[PDB]
């Protein structure tokens, strides 16, 4: 099951 | 920066002259992820030839599966020919039943 | 035995072609089971993996809209890595990352992953203690600053000792047929000569699953690591693996020579010799 990346780098 | 491809020619099963099989060109080990791969009978590329989808390893190299379905006879030769960035021309693995 | 779930995310920037690619592929240990990829509008599910084919429509609509939420951070995420490497437009690169949990017989975390990496190279990774990061250079330190402050590895080890491990169980148990089965390696050890003083001794192991495996050879029974030429374990196609391990013997001094095999799918070690 997908992880949710909210913040990007 | 960049990582040269690894390549392996090998058979999904051991090798029977007028048994099916599968032709496998793994390569691997390289970075960046573009590469050209194809599985060449006797000379001559085969047109059709399916591949796995993008992954790579715990060292962030790529690694891809080309095959196809085949049939080994005594006079065909089989071989893998690759091309990347890291490569000045195109690279050719024969496949050698013993390896 | 223990088992692992992971996702191996790369995003690849091509200027003049379009948005960056985004794939996101997933595993249940070596078995490959989902892939969702920007130049396709639905997940791919693996046909050695039937297992995935139990999940419903809710299951697939999250997911869907997760892969499009991270094509998005992503995208900007290369954006943002340009300026931080003082990177022109022009050229492509690459951000991957890595993710997911392990888990032991009883189905209990054993370490969660959270790594990334740009232009192949390590930038940011969530440590074993699932709190801290360890940043590469100056430019992760400035993502470990801004995810510091926004908390992010407080959400990470939530996903990883929540999410992750619960799927993990239930794939497991859905595919328990296939996904708790190891196949041992079917072995045989192979002789050519090199000149009228050598020969090499190929030892061959095919078919195993899952792909860890160990082949050693021994000459009077010490490993000879130094000598020993091994190839990197190899995807026959169909589930398994493959790999072999040669060394140049002394001609005459072939028995003296024992090909060691390790694997999950053996009760015991295999010790083979040649058999002429």
């Amino acid at each position: 099951f997908l992880r949710g990346r909210a913040y990007g780098l | 920066i960049q990582r040269t491809p690894k390549i392996q020619v090998y058979s999904r099963h051991p090798a029977e002259n007028g048994k099916s099989n599968f032709l496998n060109c793994y390569v691997s080990g390289f970075h960046p992820s573009d590469i050209e791969v194809d599985l060449l009978k006797n000379g001559e590329r085969i047109e059709k030839v399916e591949h796995s989808d993008l992954s790579f390893s715990k060292d962030w190299s790529f690694y891809l599966l080309y095959y196809t379905e085949f049939t080994p006879t005594e006079k065909d030769e089989y071989a893998c020919r690759v091309n990347h960035v890291t490569l000045s021309q195109p690279k050719i693995v024969k496949w050698d039943r013993d390896m | 035995g223990s088992h692992s779930m992971r996702y191996f995310d790369t995003a690849m920037s091509r200027p003049g072609r379009g948005e960056p690619r985004f794939i996101s592929v997933g595993y249940v240990d070596d078995t490959q089971f989902v892939r969702f990829d920007s130049d396709a509008a639905s997940p791919r599910e693996e046909p050695r993996a039937p297992w995935i084919e139990q999940e419903g429509p809710e299951y697939w609509d999250r997911n869907t809209q997760i892969f499009k939420t991270n094509t998005q951070t992503d995208r900007e995420s290369l954006r943002i890595l340009r300026g931080y490497y003082n990177q022109s437009e022009a050229g492509s690169h690459t951000l991957q990352s890595m993710y997911g949990c392990d888990v032991g017989p009883d189905g209990r975390l054993l370490r969660g992953h959270n790594q990334y990496a740009y232009d192949g190279k390590d930038y940011i990774a969530l440590n074993e203690d699932l709190r801290s990061w360890t940043a590469a250079d100056t430019a992760a330190q400035i993502t470990q600053r801004k995810w510091e402050a926004a908390r992010v590895a407080e959400q990470d080890r939530a996903y990883l000792e929540g999410t992750c491990v619960e799927w993990l169980r239930r794939y497991l148990e859905n595919g328990k047929d296939t996904l708790e089965r190891a196949d041992p390696p079917k072995t045989h050890v192979t002789h050519h000569p090199i000149s009228d003083h050598e020969a090499t001794l190929r030892c061959w192991a095919l078919g195993f699953y899952p792909a860890e495996i160990t082949l050693t050879w021994q000459r009077d029974g010490e490993d000879q690591t130094q000598d020993t030429e091994l190839v990197e374990t190899r995807p026959a196609g169909d589930r398994t693996f493959q790999k072999w391990a040669a060394v140049v013997v002394p001609s005459g001094e072939e028995q003296r020579y024992t090909c060691h095999v390790q694997h999950e799918g053996l009760p015991k070690p295999l010790t083979l010799r040649w058999e002429p």
